[PDB]
RNA sequence: AAACUUUCAACAACGGAUCUCUUGGUUCUGGCAUCGAUGAAGAACGCAGCGAAAUGCGAUAAGUAAUGUGAAUUGCAGAAUGUGAAUCAUCGAAUCUUUGAACGCACAUUGCGCCCGCCGGUAUUCCGGCGGGCAUGCCUGUUCGAGCGUCAU
RNA sequence: CGUGAGCCCGGGUCGAACGGCCUCUAGUGCAGAUCUUGGUGGUAGUAGCAAAUACUUCAAUGAGAACUUGAAGGACCGAAGUGGGGAAAGGUUCCAUGUGAACAGCGGUUGGACAUGGGUUAGUCGAUCCUAAGCCAUAGGGAAGUUCCGUUUCAAAGGGGC
RNA sequence: CCGGGACCGAGGACCGCGCUCUGCAAGGAUGCUGGCGUAAUGGUCACCAGCGACCCGUCUUGAAACACGGACCAAGGAGUCAAGGUUUUGCGCGAGUGUUUGGGUGUAAAACCCGCACGCGUAAUGAAAGUGAACGUAGGUGAGAGCUUCGGCGCAUCAUCGA
RNA sequence: UUGACCUCGGAUCAGGUAGGAGGACCCGCUGAACUUAAGCAUAUCAAUAAGCGGAGGAAAAGAAACCAACAGGGAUUGCCCUAGUAACGGCGAGUGAAGCGGCAACAGCUCAAAUUUGAAAGCUGGCUUCGGCCCGCGUUGUAAUUUGGAGAGGAUGCUUUGGGCGAGGCUCCUUCUGAGUUCCCUGGAACGGGACGCCACAGAGGGUGAGAGCCCCGUAUAGUUGGAAGCCAAGCCUGUGUAAAGCUCCUUCGACGAGUCGAGUAGUUUGGGAAUGCUGCUCAAAAUGGGAGGUAAAUUUCUUCUAAAGCUAAAUACCGGCCAGAGACCGAUAGCGCACAAGUAGAGUGAUCGAAAGAUGAAAAGCACUUUGAAAAGAGGGUUAAAUAGCACGUGAAAUUGUUGAAAGGGAAGCGCUUGUGACCAGACUUGCGCCCGGCGGAUCAUCCGGUGUUCUCACCGGUGCACUCCGCCGGGCUCAGGCCA
């Protein structure tokens, strides 16, 4: 299994600039820090959980928190780009637990952001007054506020009266029938439908 | 250049009785013309098997064994026979692993050369740096063409701790021909066996020595390693009294007589 | 390296169905036998309880935190009640944590 | 060691420079040291060498020979001094040329011009001086 | 015996290998984004006191201005040098022949024109020369128009 | 010295770098390929320098004269010429001085060679103007397009006078 | 048993077998003497003499012959690199292993550090849905190196019958 | 008759714009064959080369008519993995993605479909006294508002804003930077060897008459003169609400792109030869409608988006251009064809083809003068450290040639074994060791004492030795071992 049947030596691609590139990568952080200060280099992120059955046991940084999140948080939509804060409209809250998540989430950011006036002499009410502008600052939101529980906790330990009675029938069997009832779905309901009509045919 | 050896109009002259059978350059009016091309026996040719960039230059080496090398060569750094026989001249040093003060190098202390020297002179390295300085040579080959104009001997190792040392005894010994430094947490096996071979002259500061056991308790997944071999003295192990004990008499002598 | 080759010696001497648009994640479910249970657990924690210091509690491992989806039935295990959440159970695992004292939930 | 990356240590881009370097870049590279009492009287070690210098010859075969700088031939590096020539097969007088780094300025023709150098050079000195002390 | 042919040796020829050198290639890496109708890339013809080429330049022609440096250039001859040498560096001001997308029509021609001014030759009329103009497609506006296409009177 | 590939030394020539050992690395070892490039022999002072009738005397020049010049002879082309002029093509070969080598398959003082200078003058001779066979624009139509057809067209294509 | 001749002298304290036992011919040469002390011995080169001896490479078939290349000399001149397998060797770790896509750091293309994922391995079988590896000190029998308290226990592996 | 619209024209009208070059990378079009399949029309090479059009510093793509089927992700691009996998394939050679996942980098928006209708509120151009005024475009629609994430209408009570300085910092060219030419030897010349120093945040590199940290340029780090143009920016002055703007709730309303989607067919393309895209031809839509949900169809559901209009940085590419730094690369038959007046000289009608060719010496000091020659040159004599470096020029191999010396040769030479002759040579040897006497010159003889080190019992150092003891020398004598051939 060897494609090497096209003229691949016009298209062989050597990376002997990946230390160079690295170095340029590093410089223009740098640089994006240096102009951004004293933002944070990047913006915030949501937990959201990977799609399919193989991923789903774990959570990662989506795109932008919803709309509803930023409704229940509290925040304008148009303030939140401006303040760190990445916004995705496409992006729906289907179940509770999701939502509360990247609502806590924002509170916590809310809560820990320095907000600075548009004009120095003449500070606003909802801005950091000159006595609160002062503290310790984190310039990686990535890091700050990355994903701490990734996984479920995969070890718990619980006292031996607590130990669940189980599905009733085994496990096992509980699968099984499981399988067979949705393979059985529509046969039945043919049946019943059947037994109906006869029966209202010859009540 | 891929291109080379083919930038040339050149087509064989076919079989016949007077000349091998090469393509050669078309045309007239000049001296190329009728002459061989595109062979790696022609002059002005293409070579064989034209050199690619796609050649393999790198090598991976695991870390787990980049680790252990080091170990091992760390720990050749503190056999004294094993520094003289890599050329280094320790006669004059008082104890080794050589450890100097963390005073006399913290801060601005040997930031001037001078300094630096100086401090080298009094513990000892004096002689293992004029023979780095006497050392100098032209090299032989084209390597003068290419950059590399002179060799000398490999000096001392100075091992600092930048947290508690700093960096400013890096300028103070960078000016000193033949003598290295690095950080305690960075240490290279290039530089910890030259050449491959082992026993380099290290000047350890005190920080450095005592940051040295959090260093290799900080390296993820690796751990020192255990020997095959127990006690490595191989005349106690054959001299003890519990193998001499229980070994037949000897059948025989280092020589032996001729019998017929 | 060249000077190695033999070359330089020899110098001077010469079925069934068609599955369209698979996926993969469909039918990711990995699987662990029973005698490799008790290394989920922590080995500390592990040690305790093969000795016998934790007699009044039981260990819960999530297979789906460590990568498995199915709990074979390979080996035996010890005389120790332990909460099992597995997506999948075989039979024969089942009913050798059933022996040992334990239960299998079934999780999605 | 070299660290600015502006800087190369090629050898042949080195000489390259050294022998096709402009008339003014070669003004500068055709440079002599001063002597002692010049050196102690301007705080100046060395200068470029011009026509009307006083020199003394320190090396080569002509050395502890002195005299006036009568040509500096910049096309190939060289100066002419008074009295240091020899004769051809018919017996006229020629020059002979000596490179600026193997003799000593003893007396310097000075103007305006050399005045500014000697007290920019001076001034800097004393700059750097008082700065590293 | 010599000569001749061959062999061996020293010296001398022929030839340019070998060694040593390298203002050149080759490959990698980093940075940058800037050609042209305000006439480009390319071509031709010229220009130095003494040049054929390479280089530079355009009738202001191995160059002018300006800024900086600060005493050369050099093969010969001859001169200039504090507004100041230089085959110097920099470069923001200019000059920039005939051409070429090449644009009055042509061009295998140093051919033939048209419009408005100017200069010289006796010149309102004639003859030469010079200056500014006269290509095509398309857009916007202006102005002059055509059509029983069509409206009001 | 080594079985050997080779290694080491002495003598001569020479002028700026080079070697041993252990690892690393490869564009790493030649008698052949009618091999490539360059150089050099025997053949060999050989084959040959024999179409176009043909040369001789004296003097001068010069180191040197069959093939330079003057004179004196003898001949040839024989007007479809070995004569006098042009078109194409070449480009200074034209003229006058001077000249080592190289070139003129012998020589050479001679030369279309080499070096330095000079030489081409038009209202009337040609070009320029006209059209021929033919070619290229414009209107317009094709073609993905570079471009192709079209040369009187299915064009509002312009002159003059009061 | 007694003569005559040729070639050879390996080893390097003693040890051993022995005998004819003050010693020896018994597990390998010493003793005495002469000339010379240098080109005398020895070596290299040129040549003569006796004897020996086809011109190399290639191709062919079984082989020769035929055929092809080779005037001479110098320099150049042909199993290489990449990817992917496979067997063997060395090395690290080991039910795990792989830092180098990337990030951190740096004396800056080096070296050093970091971890989520992912690859391979840890489970197979079936077209698939799916199901998924202990009756037993992980079984019995015959061998089997090694160990043994000398009764036996029995690695790897092989053969066989079972689960 | 006079004028207005509409359409079409003219002008060397006023003001603009395009062409060509370059094309490494980028966006499209068009499009092979050699090759690999035994041959070969499927196929492969290859949706490649060549050909054509069009851009930029990047381009392109890009804010879902997406992926999915999950506890759901959430514009584009690229790397790693997915994965040599799903899949496609005569008679099989072969071909071959995507979602998820980790990372680099992240940034969102503009129209059409509404009546401003209590007031075209919009814009090009001309002239200006720079205040404006005109000629027009436009109602077959120029501004404000709205873009599905919504929005419009209401209700509600709070929040939001415009200008001007600006300390200081960054980017770029400029002035300047440490230390021996100390002494001796060799040498034509020290940059070599030796001695004594100094500098070093500089011992990178180059030059200078041979290997130079300190002779010269440079090199390192902090700065330090002078100038220009930008950018960022701690703060500070002021106007305040005519107007615009956000949030919350809601009866209601809520326009959303057509020869387009879709279907058939043909060609081409794809892993998508049952599930791909594109184009041509024919037919040709709808309003909870439409597209998709990788097996054709009907019925009932479900889940996702919202096509047929448009813009937009970054991470990505780069055999072209400009600037710079490097290499376990090549060292003049090599490396680019070209290290040189090389895309030159030369050849070809032309398209095009296309070389050879580096090195005197540190410095020309490139040979004065005499003499022989017509001259070229020769000989003396000079320069140089060297002419055994003479502009044929560093070194100067082999083939091949001349002279000198030796030898052999009656139709081949060359080669192997072994002598011989001639010529020319490497070794070896020259005496050493040990005793016995005699003569000298000295006390680093043994023992003891103290100190020191060590291997802890062995040594060294200072005193002591007083010459029958030790150590060298010089004469003899003796023994032993010594070279080559017998």
């Amino acid at each position: 299994n060897n494609h090497f049947r096209k003229h691949w030596q016009r298209r062989v691609r050597c990376h002997f600039d990946q230390p160079g590139k690295k170095v340029t990568r590093r410089l223009a952080r740098r640089a994006k820090a240096a102009a951004l200060a004293p933002r944070p280099v990047d913006k915030l992120r949501p937990i959201v959980r990977c799609p399919t059955v193989k991923y789903n046991r774990r959570t990662r940084l989506g795109r932008g928190f919803t709309l509803e999140e930023l409704k229940a948080a509290g925040i304008p939509r148009l303030l939140a780009p401006t303040i760190g804060i990445a916004v995705d409209h496409r992006r729906k809250n289907l179940s509770e637990e999701s939502l509360a998540a990247n609502v806590q989430r924002l509170k916590d950011y809310k809560a820990r952001l320095i907000l600075f006036p548009r004009k120095s002499n003449k500070p606003k009410k909802a801005d950091t007054p000159k006595d609160q502008q002062t503290a310790e600052t984190t310039t990686s939101l990535r890091t700050s506020f990355g994903v701490e529980q990734p996984l479920a906790p995969g070890f718990t330990e619980i006292s031996k009266s607590e130990i669940p009675a189980g599905i009733e029938g085994g496990a096992y069997r509980a699968l099984r029938k499981a399988r067979s009832d949705a393979r059985l779905v529509g046969v039945r309901e043919k049946r019943a439908k059947e037994k109906a009509e006869a029966e209202a045919n010859k009540k | 250049s891929e291109k080379a050896g083919h930038q040339t109009s050149a087509e064989s002259w076919g079989t016949g009785r007077a000349v091998a059978r090469i393509p050669r350059v078309s045309g007239g009016g000049t001296h190329r013309a009728g002459q061989g091309a595109f062979g790696n026996m022609c002059r002005s040719g293409r070579m064989f098997a034209p050199t690619k960039i796609w050649r393999k230059w790198h090598v991976k080496i695991n870390q787990g064994q980049k680790r252990f090398a080091t170990a091992s060569a760390l720990a050749a750094s503190a056999v004294a026979p094993l520094l003289m026989a890599r050329g280094h001249q320790v006669s004059t040093v008082p104890e080794v692993p050589l450890v100097v003060d963390s005073a006399a190098v913290a801060g601005d202390a040997v930031a001037k050369t001078a300094a630096a020297y100086k401090l080298l002179k009094a513990i000892g390295a004096g002689p293992d740096v004029e023979k780095v300085k006497k050392s100098k040579k032209l090299r032989a080959g084209k390597g003068k063409m290419r950059g590399r104009r002179h060799r000398q001997r490999r000096g001392p190792l100075i091992v600092y701790s930048p947290e508690h040392d700093g960096k400013e005894l890096v300028k103070g010994f960078r000016n000193i021909p033949g003598v290295e430094t690095c950080p305690v947490d960075a240490l290279n096996l290039l530089q910890l066996a030259p050449g491959g071979h082992l026993g380099r002259f290290i000047v350890w500061t005190s920080a450095a020595i005592k940051q040295l056991d959090a260093v290799y308790e900080s390296k993820k997944g690796f751990f020192l390693p255990a020997n095959i071999v127990s006690q490595a003295d191989l005349s106690r192990l054959i001299n003890s009294t519990e193998i001499q004990s229980v070994l037949r008499a000897p059948k025989g002598e280092a020589r032996t007589k001729r019998a017929c | 390296p060249t000077r190695f080759s033999k070359t330089r010696k020899h110098r001077g001497h010469v079925v069934g169905m068609r599955h369209f648009h698979l996926l993969r994640n469909h039918y990711w479910r990995p699987s662990i036998n029973i005698d490799k249970l008790w290394s989920l657990v922590p080995s500390d924690v592990r040690e305790q309880y093969l000795s016998g210091q934790k007699k009044d509690t039981a260990p819960v491992i999530d297979l789906l935190s460590h990568g498995y989806a199915k709990l074979l039935g390979k080996g035996r295990l010890p005389e120790i009640p332990v909460v099992v959440r597995a997506r999948y159970v075989s039979a024969e695992a089942e009913r050798k944590v059933k022996e040992a004292g334990g239960v299998v939930e079934l999780v999605a | 060691m070299k660290v600015r990356p502006t800087v190369s240590s090629s050898r042949r881009k080195a000489r390259k420079a050294h022998f096709s370097a402009p008339s003014s870049v070669r003004r500068v590279i055709m440079s002599a040291p001063l002597s002692k009492e010049l050196r102690e009287k301007y705080n100046v070690r060395s200068i470029p060498i011009r026509k009307g210098d006083e020199v003394q010859i320190v090396r080569g075969a002509h050395k502890d020979k002195e005299g006036k700088v009568t040509s500096v031939y910049r096309l190939k590096y060289v100066i002419h001094v008074e009295r240091v020539t020899r004769e051809k097969a018919t017996g006229q007088t020629v020059p002979i040329g000596i490179h600026p780094s193997n003799v000593v300025i003893t007396k310097l023709h000075l103007d305006k011009d050399r005045e500014n150098i000697l007290a920019r050079i001076k001034a800097g000195r004393e700059q750097v001086a008082k700065a590293k002390g």
